[PDB]
C-alpha cells in the first residue's frame, strides 16, 4: 500500500520560513518523482515544484522560484519543501504526490498571516419559546471571533449526530472567523434533554463545552 | 498551457451519463490525466494518458481525446461518484490543472424549514449582537434571504454560509447573519427574516420581538 504523509504546516508570519516534509511508505522515492501541489482557499490546484531524488534535479513554478527549495533524503524516504519569504498568497493546503500523479497525501495546511491566534467565544442559540408543540425545534452554538481556521464542533460529546448542521466558517470584516453549528430536535425533548455543543479550536488549545438551554 | 474546463458544476441522477470537457490552449498530445477530489481528502487518479483506466477505478469511467479537447465520461453515475473532477496536462513543465467541475446529485424540490435566533444574552453581555436566520434542508440551493428591521429593508450588513449537499437526503442548509452594533440592536424592536424559495408557495417570514422570552 503506497502512502504519502505531509507534515509541518501551520501559522506563520509574512516574510517568514517554514519547512514541510513528505514521508513516503510502500515504495522507494529513488524510483519516482516527488511533487508538491497546493490549493489556496478557493483557487484550484496549482503545481509548486518537483524533484527526482536519485540525482536531486528540481523544477519550480515561477511563482515560487528562488524562495522555495524542494529537496529529498532517500535514506529517510522523505521529501521536503523549504518555503521562504512567505506571502499571504502562499496560504494553501499543500499536498505531496508522486509520478500521472497516481498517489497523493491528505495535505497539510499553511496559513501566512500577520494576525495573532485568538480562541473563540461560544454563545448559545437557544430554541425559541414559540416552538411548535409536538413539532421540530432548532438550537445551536455560535463560535465567534477566532483565528486561524479550523474549529470543530460536536454535540453531546458525539452522541448527537442526526440533524446536525455545522456550517462553513465565515470571515468577518474584522479578519476573525465565525461559525454556527445547529441541530433540529423534537420539541417534546426541550424540557427533558440536555444539549451541549463541544467546541475545539486546536490552534489556540481551546476546548469549550456550552450547554444550550431553552 | 491552460486547461479550460466546462462546466463549473452539474446536477445528475444515479445511472445518468455525465460529460466533462477540458480544452487545452495548445497541443498536449495525449499527456492528460483526470482527478477526483472530495472535501478534505487526497485527490485521486481516475484516468491517465487521456484514455487509460487506473487500476481499481471502475470501468464506468472513461476518457477520450480529439485534438485539443479532452473528455471525461461517466457512463452510469453511481452514488460514490458525487465529487469534484479536475483535468491535468503533464505535457510540459509546469503541469497545469483545470478549474474543476462539481458533480452534485439532483433530487426533488424541498422547501426549507425556517428558524430565527436573537442574539443571546451572553453575546449581548460580551458586547456584540448577531441575528441569525436558519434555512434547514432545502433543494435546490438557490434561495433568497431578506432581513427586515421594524419593516425596514436591510442592505449590505448580512453574511451567509451554506452547507455542502447532505449525504443522506441531498439537501442544503443555509445560515444568514445580520450584523449590528449592540447600540443599534436596542434601537429597534421587530427583527424579521423573509425567505423566498422555489419550494415555497409564497415567501415565509420568521420574526421576534426584541427582549421577549
Amino acid at each position: 500500500e503506497v502512502q504519502l504523509v505531509e507534515s509541518g504546516g501551520g501559522l506563520v508570519q509574512p516574510g517568514g520560513s517554514l519547512r514541510l516534509s513528505c514521508a513516503a511508505s510502500g515504495f522507494n522515492i529513488k524510483d519516482t518523482y516527488i511533487h508538491w501541489v497546493r490549493k489556496a482557499p478557493g483557487k484550484g490546484l496549482e503545481w509548486v515544484a518537483r524533484i527526482y531524488p536519485t540525482n536531486g534535479y528540481t523544477r519550480y513554478a515561477d511563482s515560487v522560484k528562488g524562495r522555495f527549495t524542494i529537496s529529498a533524503d532517500t535514506s529517510k524516504n522523505t521529501a521536503y519543501l523549504q518555503m521562504n519569504s512567505l506571502r499571504a498568497e502562499d496560504t494553501a493546503v499543500y499536498y505531496c504526490s508522486r509520478w500521472a500523479m497516481d498517489y497523493w497525501g491528505q495535505g497539510t495546511l499553511v496559513t501566512v498571516s500577520s494576525a495573532s491566534t485568538k480562541g473563540p467565544s461560544v454563545f448559545p442559540l437557544a430554541p425559541s419559546s414559540k416552538s411548535t408543540s409536538g413539532g421540530t425545534a432548532a438550537l445551536g452554538c455560535l463560535v465567534k471571533d477566532y483565528f486561524p481556521e479550523p474549529v470543530t464542533v460536536s454535540w453531546n460529546s458525539g452522541a448527537l449526530t442526526s440533524g446536525v448542521h455545522t456550517f462553513p466558517a465565515v470571515l468577518q470584516s474584522s479578519g476573525l472567523y465565525s461559525l454556527e453549528s445547529v441541530v433540529t430536535v423534537p420539541s417534546s425533548s426541550l424540557g427533558t434533554q440536555t444539549y451541549i455543543c463541544n467546541v475545539n479550536h486546536k490552534p489556540s488549545n481551546t476546548k469549550v463545552d456550552k450547554k444550550v438551554e431553552p | 498551457i491552460q486547461m479550460t474546463q466546462s462546466p463549473s458544476s452539474l446536477s445528475a441522477s444515479v445511472g445518468d451519463r455525465v460529460t466533462i470537457t477540458c480544452r487545452a490552449s495548445q497541443d498536449v498530445n495525449t499527456a492528460v490525466a483526470w482527478y477526483q477530489e472530495k472535501p478534505g481528502k487526497a485527490p485521486k487518479l481516475l484516468i491517465y494518458s487521456a484514455s487509460f483506466l487506473e487500476s481499481g477505478v471502475p470501468s464506468r469511467f472513461s476518457g477520450s481525446r480529439s485534438g485539443t479537447d479532452f473528455t471525461l465520461t461517466i457512463s452510469s453515475l453511481q452514488p460514490e461518484d458525487f465529487a469534484t473532477y479536475y483535468c491535468q496536462q503533464h505535457y510540459t513543465t509546469p503541469p497545469t490543472f483545470g478549474q474543476g467541475t462539481k458533480v452534485e446529485i439532483k433530487r426533488t424540490v424541498a422547501a426549507p424549514s425556517v428558524f430565527i435566533f436573537p442574539p443571546s444574552d451572553e453575546q449581548l453581555k460580551s458586547g456584540t449582537a448577531s441575528v441569525k436566520c436558519l434555512l434547514n434542508n432545502f433543494y435546490p440551493r438557490e434561495a433568497k434571504v431578506q432581513w427586515k428591521v421594524d419593516n425596514a429593508l436591510q442592505s449590505g450588513n448580512s453574511q451567509e454560509s451554506v452547507t455542502e449537499q447532505d449525504s443522506k437526503d441531498s439537501t442544503y442548509s443555509l445560515s444568514s447573519t445580520l450584523t449590528l452594533s449592540k447600540a443599534d440592536y436596542e434601537k429597534h424592536k421587530v427583527y424579521a427574516c423573509e425567505v423566498t424559495h422555489q419550494g415555497l408557495s409564497s415567501p415565509v417570514t420568521k420574526s421576534f420581538n426584541r427582549g421577549e422570552c
